[PDB]
């Protein structure tokens, strides 16, 4: 199952998007220098070469305002985008603690299925989590009952569910089919068989008497 | 106002095909200037509308996708998923008798370039 | 979305040519608004599309005494909402300024929420880790009491009281 | 919350409603989601030694 992971790789679009977004802001920031913003030219030396100071101060001030606005746009977006990568780094740090340094009961926080363990891998500007999960398979249907009556008393399972294979009843654990005989060491007693809806008759075996013959 | 709206081009990628269809958003197909289909979302040109429903391939919008399956390009209503009834009763249970171990990936960004 | 040309100039050729002296400001404006418009459909897929199958409840809507008819779809209403969802939905081209429709319609969201409801009533929490496994509801509630430190006999001897309290 | 309150039972305090979490049911809203949280709340305490 771990071997199949390489086949699925040989995905990381979330990591390429971070690179793309910054490359696009740097390519745009440079391109915005070739704009006249309504001035006679876009080059602060050419203005002087063909114009007197009284009027050149106005033309250069227009270009300065335009390019200063470019920097304000750039920095504002970097702050808004840095908050998003920071929120992602907080999620990755939280999973590093809760998925890798321990076992989590949080649903879907550490993969799909029942969390067993996770292994980290380093990626460029990111982290990859290999989530190992427990998935049940191949179910069968059974008849069940909440309790069993014996000697006029209600017996409830300590852990597990009562199942019937068609002719006999057993106790099983809830996550894997593994039947055992219903005994007095497997169950506990509480109340009488007059309050439980759906209680059924069966035999609960006491180990004491067949030891005493 | 004299009807206006954006124009978008739907393309499978030049490494798949060079065919394209165009949706004129909330534009009637009589006021735009083969396969012409009028939908409540605008005028769809270049795809045929079918009554079947498939898994989404090329997403157009408002529940409609296109695919290259049955080749030109088609417009169809997306399927939502498989259907399944649980065999519920008042005294029946289902318990697994076997299991598998699965491995899945999750990817998270942690940093940008410092400029 | 906003068309920058119709906002700034508004069908004027003298202004439209002047926009060419400012560079690629409209490119930034379209990408900034489009990049956050795509996320809005992703936001709704991640909340509701968490189930692979579209689960249905049995016609015999009756679960150990619990009455779920106010949260399940009611086959006699606009589209297909529960009686409670009807309260939730009933209580709540200028010059370029365009509003785009969502990808998922309200009918499609209702169908995701009704499938989640059917799964948790007939299958408990098993459909989220594999195949949906049926178990009777009274027995689901007994497991859920065990998970908080209450023994299971406390539910089974008081089943009628808990169903009356839930329904009210 | 959808995964941890509806598809399972949570032990996180106050995360899935006030009281001991038993179960949740989703409802749709025009631009959001409404959760119905079912909790267990003890009542009528007595004194003991
Ligand atoms: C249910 O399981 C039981 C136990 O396996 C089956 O009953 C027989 O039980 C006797 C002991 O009391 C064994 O010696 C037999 O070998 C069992 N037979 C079989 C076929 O396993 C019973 O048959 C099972 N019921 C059904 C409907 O399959
Ligand atoms: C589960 O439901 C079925 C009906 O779907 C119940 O079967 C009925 O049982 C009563 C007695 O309680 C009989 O008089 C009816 O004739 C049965 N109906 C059918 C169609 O056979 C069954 O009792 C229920 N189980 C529990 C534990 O309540
Ligand atoms: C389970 O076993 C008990 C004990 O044998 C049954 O209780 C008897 O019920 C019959 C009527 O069906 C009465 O006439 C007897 O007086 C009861 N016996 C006692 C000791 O109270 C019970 O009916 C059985 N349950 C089923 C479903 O057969
Ligand atoms: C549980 O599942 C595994 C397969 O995932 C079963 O193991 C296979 O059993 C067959 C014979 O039935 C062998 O030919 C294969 O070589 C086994 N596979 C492996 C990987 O060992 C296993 O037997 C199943 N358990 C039950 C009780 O059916
Ligand atoms: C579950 O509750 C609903 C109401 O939310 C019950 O429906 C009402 O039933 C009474 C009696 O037939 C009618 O007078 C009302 O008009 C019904 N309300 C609606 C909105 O139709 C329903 O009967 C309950 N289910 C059970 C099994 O008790
Ligand atoms: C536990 O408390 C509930 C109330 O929260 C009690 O149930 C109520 O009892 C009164 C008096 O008999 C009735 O008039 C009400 O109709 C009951 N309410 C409901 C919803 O059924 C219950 O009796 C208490 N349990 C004990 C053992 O005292
Ligand atoms: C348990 O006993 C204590 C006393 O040891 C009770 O405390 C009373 O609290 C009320 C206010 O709630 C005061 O007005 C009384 O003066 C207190 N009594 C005494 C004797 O100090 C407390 O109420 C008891 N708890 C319960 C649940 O009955
Ligand atoms: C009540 C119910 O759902 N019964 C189903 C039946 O419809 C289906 O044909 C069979 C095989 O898949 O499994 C069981
Ligand atoms: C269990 O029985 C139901 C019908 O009551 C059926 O739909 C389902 O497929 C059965 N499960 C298995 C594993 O056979
Ligand atoms: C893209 O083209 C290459 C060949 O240049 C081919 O190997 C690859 O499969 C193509 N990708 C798609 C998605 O068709
Ligand atoms: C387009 O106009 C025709 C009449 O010329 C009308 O029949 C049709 O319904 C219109 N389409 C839309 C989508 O309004
Ligand atoms: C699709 O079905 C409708 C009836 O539901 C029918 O009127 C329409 O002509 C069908 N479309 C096609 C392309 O056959």
């Amino acid at each position: 199952a771990i071997g199949k992971i390489q086949d699925s790789l040989s995905a990381l679009g979330k990591l390429q998007d971070v690179v793309n977004h910054n490359a696009q802001a740097l390519n745009t920031l440079v391109k915005q220098l070739s704009s006249k913003f309504g001035a006679i030219s876009s080059v602060l030396n050419d203005i002087f070469s063909r114009l007197d100071p009284p009027e050149a101060e106005v033309q250069i001030d227009r270009l300065i305002t335009g390019r200063l606005q470019s920097l304000q746009t750039y920095v504002t977006q970097q702050l808004i985008r840095a908050a998003e990568i920071r929120a992602s780094a907080n999620l990755a740090a939280t999973k590093m603690s809760e998925c890798v340094l321990g076992q989590s009961k949080r649903v879907d926080f550490c993969g799909k299925g029942y969390h067993l363990m996770s292994f980290p891998q380093s990626a460029p500007h990111g982290v990859v989590f290999l989530h190992v999960t427990y998935v049940p398979a191949q179910e069968k249907n059974f008849t069940t009952a909440p309790a069993i009556c014996h000697d006029g008393k209600a017996h409830f399972p300590r852990e597990g569910v009562f199942v019937s294979n068609g002719t006999h009843w057993f106790v099983t654990q809830r996550n894997f089919y593994e039947p055992q005989i219903i005994t007095t060491d497997n169950t506990f007693v509480s109340g009488n068989c007059d309050v439980v809806i759906g209680i059924v008759n069966n035999t609960v075996y006491d180990p004491l008497q067949p030891e005493l013959d | 106002p004299c009807s206006f709206g954006g124009v978008s081009v739907i393309t499978p990628g030049t490494n798949t095909s060079n065919q394209v269809a165009v949706l004129y958003q909330g534009v009637n197909c009589t006021e735009v200037p083969s396969n012409v289909f009028q939908t409540r979302a605008g005028c769809l040109i270049g795809a045929e509308y079918v009554n079947n429903s498939y898994e989404c391939d090329i997403p157009i919008g408002a529940g409609i996708c296109a695919s290259y399956q049955t080749q030109s390009i088609i417009a169809y209503t997306m399927s939502l998923g498989a259907e399944n009834s649980v065999a519920y009763s008042n005294n029946s249970i289902a318990i697994p008798t076997n299991f598998t171990i699965s491995v899945t990936t999750e990817i998270l960004p942690v940093s940008m370039t410092k400029t | 979305s906003v068309d920058c040309t119709m906002y700034i100039c508004g069908d004027s050729t003298e202004c439209s040519n002047l926009l060419l002296q400012y560079g690629s400001f409209c490119t930034q404006l379209k990408r900034a608004l489009t990049g956050i418009a795509v996320e809005q459909d992703k936001n709704t897929q991640e909340v509701f599309a968490q189930v692979k199958q579209i689960y249905k409840t049995p016609p015999i809507k009756y679960f150990g005494g619990f009455n779920f008819s106010q949260i399940l779809p009611d086959p006699s209403k606009p589209s297909k909402r529960s009686p409670i969802e009807d309260l939730l939905f009933n209580k709540v081209k200028f010059k370029g300024l365009t509003v785009l429709p969502p990808l998922l319609t309200d009918e499609m969201i209702a169908q995701y929420t009704s499938a989640l409801l059917a799964g948790t009533i007939t299958s408990g929490w098993t459909f989220g880790a594999g195949p949906a496994l049926q178990i009777p509801f009274p027995m689901q509630m007994a497991y859920r009491f065990n998970g908080i430190g209450v023994t299971q006999n406390v539910l089974y001897e008081n089943q009628k009281l808990i169903a009356n309290q839930f329904n009210s």
